């Protein structure tokens, strides 16, 4: 039984093959369209089945995004598909583009922007695997800075009048976490006791910082390119009944991570040497502050007047004085 | 209270006694005329034990009554076959049973 | 009108209740199906908002009043009298409108259905009645569909009023498809629930359709023709043998079919009279054949035991003789020579009588009719030819 | 009851009758099951399954409540036991191998020796003259050799016939032909009745160039209904499910 | 051109379905592409498997079979409605299960077939059944609760496994709290059993959990208990035999293994601390006589019948002078539970001194030595030969002075000589002199 679970945890999962791309052209071919005759419009691949399915599922009225082992699976497969991967020359870099645009189109030109948006819509903020996964396919269609992929995103927003999905996005950076002292030094009691470690990882402290930041990511390339008509309305949402600030709700998390980190500096303020895990936990929350620093800083680039005036009046002065004492003194 | 009529003939010399199994096909139906129940339609002989109480008190005298190789048809009161609560979805209160029963062997 | 206010005085909105409860059941009803899938969304939505809604006002519990006031009436002209012609006129139409109207407001909705669950019990006291049966079942089958704690309030007392509606009504397949809901809803299933339309629908076998497998009969007949009337020159006696070379017990889960004797035919048409051409039915199963099994003598499918030395049914090796009389009716068998303690008198002799033998399936008999066609092992009765 | 076909009425009444009979056995109703054979025979049940001219409402219905009253309790049980492997140390789950022989040849699904612990079959005499009430628990007794033959029988019937396109499906349209009897073939599969050269043979119509021994269509290049492309999707989940059970066999047979 | 394996022609015909039709199905296009993915993604059938495979000796078979069929008969027992006999069904079942020792062999097997979360949606339905018409089916409920308190204690992995299922529990923990007769068998105690001496659970515990339950003890101590009046006893202002359950539980929480948890013994003090009923109406403080003076009004309840019983076993007369002297010898040993350790207070810790004068804030000396100083009554022989046997149910226990003796030595501390002396002369000196009393054989 013991050889069983470590065959598994030590091969089995460790085992990789890449199919995606495969999967995903094979899906995307129009099989024999001329023995088909439908005598009218253009038939629907399966791939593009398979997101109509996914959509139609996500814009069913459910109190609560249930979890579909499915969508989990295909939605990775349809992320990894995206990306499929010493200074490259200037051809390799205009070739690797391309190809990158050729994938994204491979699968939004099926419809899968409006998928993602309804997805984390019907998520209603609530964090979970579902969401995850949106997220890093919103991530992977949307890497480079897609034009084509943001105008399909915020033309499908203005018609749909919705405010759930900047509600859902609030939800969830509401829930999104920072750095637990107290959970930090109950993890370092039980090894100062000597008890077994459940985890090797120990992610009790920051317990996402991967979901952090994909949703950032997200958020920074739905902005990437200076696309000034999304930042504003990102800002300030015209068109729809209830407008939600996730320039504002943006620099509120990032000022708890500020003090989620110069709370634990100051932890280890009088230690001579820093624990690996702390030094572990530093590396993981200055990734996430990286993030949320470059999320602002796509919503700032190209003069964008109403950002700058609302981060201006927001606390994002606080957070800045902060870091620059966490510099001076960690440094 | 059950009475038996010889619908074929048996051998005549042998009867049921203590302790020994009985090998019947049997087609019960109500007195209406409604089959509920025929052994020969699961095409597998039944077989009892007599004194054992876990057959009707109706089959079991009739068996008994009954000779090897003998067809006779059994009619039971409904006092001596399932009193008046009945079998629950299957047999009426207070209803009449009628069996064709062959002793086919007994072991 | 109840309290008996004068009819001129009383003022009965009958033409808008029934055009507002038109356009109400519009307001309520479903999404077709043709529709794209968001906009079939989008409206369901908006039913659900527009039930949630009515039901926070209250909407269900006046539409229950205004059953009650219209069903306190027995019949629509019994209300006819009490208020005037139109209102009888329209009795009927309004109180199905508002049944279907109160099937509207429950349908689909768990909530509904859930505060539905304790006047459940009132609505099923007037399932009997005959201007309501239909709605009340429509209503009776969206809440055990949707909710699942109207089934712990169904009991005893209301599976055996449906069961006994079925009875009443006839065979309806919506009383059946309540009872299917009862027994099982959301995957879950109700023991008690099965018990109890199990024990108290099945043993009867009274109302639901009985099923059984019948083995095939067909019938054996000679050319011969025989009659008697007034003034004509037929012999009024005739006697035929039968001879069972071999035949099986069983030849399949049921018992074999082997029955002699005479038949007669309907008027002067040769055809047989009284039977079906095809099905399980041979001689004796009707007032015109006449059979014998070598244990009962068939006739109008009643079979009466006839005592005979060693009786048993037919089988190998046995000798049936028949005996016709037309000028006194009577109809006399020997089985192997021995006289059999029973005749078929008093039958009508307005037809033509011809011997016959139904069988179903491994027989092997033998007509002997004398002569050359035959020979008979025993004797003819004296005067028989 | 050839004669409903003309009948309407008659006809709907008689297949929400046999739903009902569904439904009051449904989820192991052991006792109801017992109680409803006396109703609906062994050998009318027999007979609806191979009759051509069934209707196909009570065909479908008449599958439907033999499936529940004598297969859906083991077919159940057996379905959700179905991802657990409880491998015992024996010396037959010693002799398990991934591969046949040398030749990394894989075996057609279903056949080899499979050692992992599944429950138990057991099925009770449907009696009624008998005042033993310890029988009401376990699903009535049915004959598991003459209804695998039939299935098998039929089935390959219905595939060639159906290749062919005829405008006289059994049951007068082709889902009432295959829906049911793939059914009866699926449950039957759960349970576990077909073995050896049965699994050989229903694998050769399933598919012949794939499951070869060593032009006739089979039911997967047929051109299905959707219902009947779902119960194939079903089937090959099962023969996949098989595969993964005898893959975790050969490990722990190395472990 | 032949695909030659099942995978490939599953692969094929799938995709060949697809682009030939446009499927009308949502569950037949879920089916086909579900099947897709396991074609193509093959390990992650090995990858599910694996942790569901278990392997057993050839010893083990029969009764490995006969856990399986009743874990089946469990299983399948869901699909259906709860009732009578199903209740009796699954009572028998549960029965089986503990009395098969791969039960207590394997209890990496007993996880594996996920039969802790079977009995936990079974209780899940039983308690969900009609939540505001109290409890259907006490019995489903205890059954379930016993079955879970024995999984946790047959393995520390399977106090892992129930530990996620804190928030329900706790959720639900005032299901049969007050019934006596149950103890040991409410999802209350199937917490305790799960964060039961084990400190990584117990450092694990969060601190909303902890304010549930010292939220569930306010209202105790508030409010009177509504089924005891109602069944007829006497209405006093609190509720002890609800107040002591969860006075248990957070003890189990802040004290494992000998040493108290420093981390979940000041959130509880903390809470405790905030909201202040929580300390029974003698030590609440707005007037409270306090609890020596509670003590011995306790044992005039004792004594009395008319506030002790219902007056219209343990169970059917709860004693409330007995209940009432629980609830605060549970809430002293929690106390003197709570308290910081000695290593600590030398090393001169500013939040365990302060924890440590709060508690003796809370507990004056005095009354430590006077809850000390009170005596027991002992049974005699009586006139005919047989000694008369005082119900210690309805009496003063020594139990009841051990936490006062625990919170006495953790918290006030014996240090010095003249106070030693003192407290021995009070109160131990006594004890001990009717212990050797008791010494004879027939009272002994």
């Amino acid at each position: 039984n013991l050889f069983l679970q470590g065959y598994e945890k030590s091969w089995i999962e460790t085992e990789e093959h890449y199919f995606e791309d495969k999967l995903i052209e094979d899906l995307a071919k129009p099989g024999a369209e001329p023995p088909e005759e439908d005598e009218g419009t253009k038939r629907v691949d399966p791939l593009h089945q398979l997101i109509l399915l996914f959509s139609r599922t996500a814009l069913t009225e459910k109190c609560k995004l249930e979890e579909d082992f499915l969508y989990m699976a295909y939605a990775d497969i349809m992320a990894k598909s995206c990306h499929d991967e010493e200074v490259k020359s200037f051809e390799e870099k205009e070739m690797e583009k391309q190809k990158l645009l050729y994938q994204q189109a491979r699968l939004h030109d099926r419809g899968a922007a409006e998928m993602v948006l309804q997805t984390i819509s019907a998520s209603k903020g609530e964090t979970g695997p579902m969401v995850a996964a949106t997220l890093k396919l919103g991530i992977a269609i949307l890497n480079g800075g897609n034009s084509t992929v943001q105008q399909k995103m915020l033309d499908y927003l203005k018609e749909k009048k919705d405010v759930g999905f900047f509600q859902s996005l609030a939800g969830l950076m509401q829930s999104c976490s920072v750095l637990d002292l107290n959970a930090f030094e109950r993890q370092n009691k039980a090894e100062g006791l000597g008890m077994v470690t459940e985890e090797g990882s120990g992610e009790k402290v920051l317990q996402d910082d991967e979901f952090t930041c994909d949703l950032f990511r997200f958020l920074q390339l739905l902005c990437e390119g200076h696309n000034s008509d999304f930042q504003n309305y990102l800002r300030t949402q015209t068109g729809n009944n209830t407008t939600v600030n996730i320039i504002i709700s943006t620099v509120d998390y990032l000022l708890r991570v500020q003090e989620s980190i110069s709370d634990f500096y100051w932890y280890y303020s009088g230690k001579d040497v820093i624990d690996e895990q702390g030094q572990r936990n530093f590396s993981k929350a200055i990734q996430v502050a990286k993030q949320v620093f470059n999320t602002l800083t796509e919503y700032i680039q190209g003069p964008c007047t109403g950002n700058q005036q609302s981060l201006a009046h927001s606390r994002l002065w606080d957070a800045v004085v902060g870091f620059l004492h966490v510099f001076a003194h960690m440094q | 209270g059950v009475e038996i009529e010889t619908i074929s003939p048996g051998d005549g010399r042998t009867f049921p006694k203590k302790g020994q199994t009985c090998v019947v096909h049997y087609t019960g139906m109500l007195q209406n005329g409604k089959k509920f129940d025929s052994s020969r339609d699961r095409n597998k002989p039944f077989k009892f034990r007599i004194g054992k109480q876990e057959v009707i008190k109706g089959f079991e005298e009739g068996a008994a009554q009954m000779s090897l190789g003998q067809r006779a048809k059994l009619t039971c009161t409904p006092d001596v076959a399932y009193g008046a609560t009945g079998h629950p979805g299957v047999i009426p209160p207070n209803a009449t049973l009628i069996f064709d029963v062959e002793l086919l062997n007994l072991e | 009108l109840s309290k008996k206010a004068k009819a001129s005085t009383v003022d009965l909105p009958i033409e808008s209740v029934s055009l507002s409860l038109q356009d109400l059941i519009g307001y309520f009803h479903p999404p077709d199906e043709h529709l794209e899938h968001e906009d079939k969304q989008n409206r369901l939505r908006a039913l659900k908002n527009r039930q949630n809604l009515f039901q926070e006002e209250g909407m269900i519990n006046l539409v229950l009043e205004c059953i009650d006031r219209l069903h306190v009436y027995s019949s629509a002209a019994h209300f006819a009298d009490v208020a005037g012609r139109e209102a009888g006129e329209s009795w009927k139409s309004i109180l199905n409108s508002l049944y279907e109207l109160l099937a509207a407001l429950i349908r689909g909705n768990r909530k509904n259905c859930a505060q539905f669950s304790g006047s459940l019990d009132w609505l099923i006291s007037r399932l009997e009645r005959l201007e309501a049966s239909s709605g009340i079942l429509e209503v009776l089958h969206c809440v055990l569909v949707e909710s699942p704690e109207a089934l712990n309030i169904i009991k005893e007392g209301h599976i055996k009023s449906i069961i006994s509606l079925l009875d009443k009504h006839g065979r309806n397949h919506k009383v059946l498809d309540v009872l299917c809901s009862l027994c099982v809803c959301h995957g879950v299933a109700v023991r008690s629930n099965q018990h109890l339309i199990c024990d108290n629908l099945l043993p009867g076998r009274d109302l639901l359709l009985q099923t059984r497998l019948v083995n095939h009969v067909s019938s054996m007949r000679p050319n011969i023709f025989l009659g008697v009337s007034e003034g004509s020159a037929q012999y009024k006696k005739w006697y035929y043998e039968l001879m069972v070379d071999h035949t099986e017990p069983f030849v399949t889960a049921e018992a074999t079919h082997l029955r002699v004797g005479w038949a007669s035919t309907e008027g002067y048409s040769p055809y047989p009279g009284g039977g079906e051409e095809w099905g399980g039915n041979g001689v004796g199963d009707d007032l015109f054949s006449y059979g014998f099994d070598g244990l009962h003598l068939w006739s109008g499918c009643i079979a009466r035991t006839v005592s005979s030395p060693n009786q048993h049914l037919l089988r190998t090796d046995d000798v049936i003789s028949c005996c016709l009389d037309l000028s006194a009716p009577s109809i006399s068998f020997r089985i192997n020579g021995q006289p059999v303690q029973g005749m078929f008198e008093n039958f009508n002799i307005d037809g033509l009588f011809f011997p016959v033998v139904s069988f179903s399936a491994g027989i092997k008999v033998r007509f002997l009719l004398g002569g050359r066609h035959g020979e008979f092992k025993f004797l003819p009765p004296p005067g028989y030819a | 009851i050839l004669e409903l076909t003309e009948q309407e009425e008659l006809l709907k009444f008689h297949y929400h009758t046999l739903r009902l009979y569904s439904a009051v056995c449904a989820l192991g109703n052991h006792r109801v099951a017992h109680a409803l054979c006396s109703h609906v025979d062994e050998p009318q049940l027999l007979y609806a399954i191979e009759n051509k001219y069934m209707p196909g409402l009570l065909r479908a219905g008449y599958y439907d409540l033999l499936i529940d009253i004598h297969l859906s309790s083991y077919a159940t049980a057996r379905l959700m036991m179905n991802n657990e492997y409880i491998v015992p140390m024996t010396e037959e789950t010693k002799s398990i191998t991934l591969f046949p022989d040398e030749n990394k040849k894989h075996g057609l699904p279903g056949i080899g020796l499979s050692t992992s612990l599944r429950p138990r079959m057991q099925f009770s005499s449907p009696s009624f003259v008998s005042i033993s009430n310890e029988c009401y628990q376990y699903s009535p007794e049915f004959p598991l050799d003459i209804l695998k033959s039939k299935t098998i029988q039929m089935l390959t019937e219905a595939v060639k016939e159906g290749s062919l396109h005829a405008r006289d499906p059994v049951g007068g349209t082709t889902e009432f032909l295959f829906v049911p009897l793939i059914k009866l073939f699926y449950t039957l599969l759960i349970m576990g009745i077909f073995h050896n050269e049965d699994l050989k043979h229903i694998l050769q119509l399933i598919e012949p160039s794939v499951f070869k021994e060593a032009p006739k269509e089979g039911l997967l290049q047929m051109k299905l209904p959707e219902p009947v492309k779902l119960q194939m999707c079903l089937l090959l989940q099962y023969l996949c499910d098989c595969q993964v059970r005898h893959r975790i066999e050969a490990i722990v047979a190395f472990s | 051109k032949k695909s030659s394996t099942l995978q490939q022609l599953i692969s094929e015909t799938m995709v060949r379905w697809a682009q030939e039709s446009v499927i009308e199905d949502p569950e037949l296009v879920r089916a086909m592409f579900v099947l897709l993915h396991r074609q193509y993604d093959g390990i992650g059938g090995l990858v599910r498997a694996l942790p569901k495979t278990y392997t057993i000796n050839g010893v083990s078979v029969e009764d490995t079979i006969n856990l399986l069929a009743s874990l089946g008969q469990i299983r399948s027992l869901l699909s259906v409605r709860m009732g009578k006999e199903e209740e009796k069904l699954m009572i028998r079942g549960l029965g089986d299960i503990m009395n098969n020792k791969v039960f207590y062999q394997h209890p990496n097997l007993m996880r594996a077939l996920g039969m802790h979360e079977t009995v936990m949606e079974v209780m899940v339905n039983v308690l969900g059944g009609g939540e505001s018409k109290e409890i259907t089916f006490p019995k489903m409920v205890a059954n379930c609760c016993r079955f879970l308190c024995y999984f946790c204690r047959i393995s520390r992995q399977n106090q892992k496994a129930m530990f996620d299922h804190l928030s329900y529990l706790l959720e639900n923990s005032s299901v049969g709290l007050a019934s006596p007769a149950m103890r040991g068998s409410t999802p209350l105690d199937v917490a305790a059993a799960s964060v039961m001496d084990n400190n990584e659970l117990a450092l694990a515990l969060r601190e909303p959990d902890l304010e549930k339950v010292v939220r569930y003890l306010a209202g105790c101590g508030l409010q009177s208990c509504q089924m005891l009046v109602s069944k007829g006893y006497p209405d006093i202002g609190w509720n002890p035999v609800e107040g002591e359950r969860y006075l248990d539980f957070l003890r189990f929480a802040v004290f494992c293994n000998g040493e108290s948890v420093e981390e979940n013994a000041n959130v509880v003090v903390r809470l405790l601390i905030r909201r202040p009923e929580c300390f029974g109406p003698a030590l609440r403080g707005e007037g409270g006589n306090g609890l020596l003076a509670a003590m011995e009004e306790a044992i005039k309840i004792a004594e009395d019948p008319s506030r002790d019983g219902p007056s219209p076993e343990e169970d059917d007369t709860i004693h409330m002078g007995n209940a009432i002297m629980t609830f605060y010898s549970a809430l002293i040993d929690l106390l003197g539970r709570c308290a910081p350790e000695m290593h600590l207070i030398h090393a001169g810790k500013g939040e365990a001194i302060r924890i440590r004068s709060i508690l003796r804030s809370l507990i004056p000396l005095g009354d430590l030595v006077g809850v000390i100083s009170i005596a027991f009554q002992m049974p005699t022989i009586a006139k005919d030969g047989n000694v008369v046997e005082p119900d210690m149910s309805a009496g003063f226990c020594p139990d009841h002075k051990a936490a006062m003796v625990l919170f006495l030595d953790r918290v006030y501390g014996i240090e010095v000589q003249d106070f030693l002396l003192h407290l021995l002369e009070v109160g131990f000196l006594p004890d001990l002199r009717a212990a050797a009393s008791l010494d004879t054989a027939a009272l002994s």
